[PDB]
């Protein structure tokens, strides 16, 4: 097994303040507004309203 | 400044001012209040834990 072609493919990411263009399959939910509510922004978590 | 000792002369004043001296005093310094969460944490239930 030492001696066996083992394919490799390395993934980098960029996680910087610029438009995302690879997103995970999560689905978008409505807005809501004056609430204190968890949110999810391109991957920004936060607890905010 | 030059000063004379004499052991048989005196110096004595023969009139006097009013003079109005300030004088400032600190008595009391900002009260300030801080807290644990929103500090510390701020709205993540993880970071309370």
């Amino acid at each position: 097994v030492g001696h066996q072609p083992y394919r490799v493919v390395v993934l980098s990411f960029e996680l910087l303040n610029a438009p995302a263009t690879v997103c995970g399959p999560k689905l978008s939910t409505d807005l809501i507004k004056n609430q204190c509510v968890n949110f999810n922004f391109n991957g920004l978590t936060g607890t905010g309203v | 400044s030059s000063i004379a000792y004499s052991n048989n002369t005196i110096a004595i004043p023969t009139n006097f001012s009013i003079s109005i001296t300030t004088e400032v005093m600190p008595v009391s310094m900002a009260k300030t209040s801080v807290d644990c969460n929103m500090y510390i944490c701020g709205d993540s239930t993880e970071c309370a834990n």
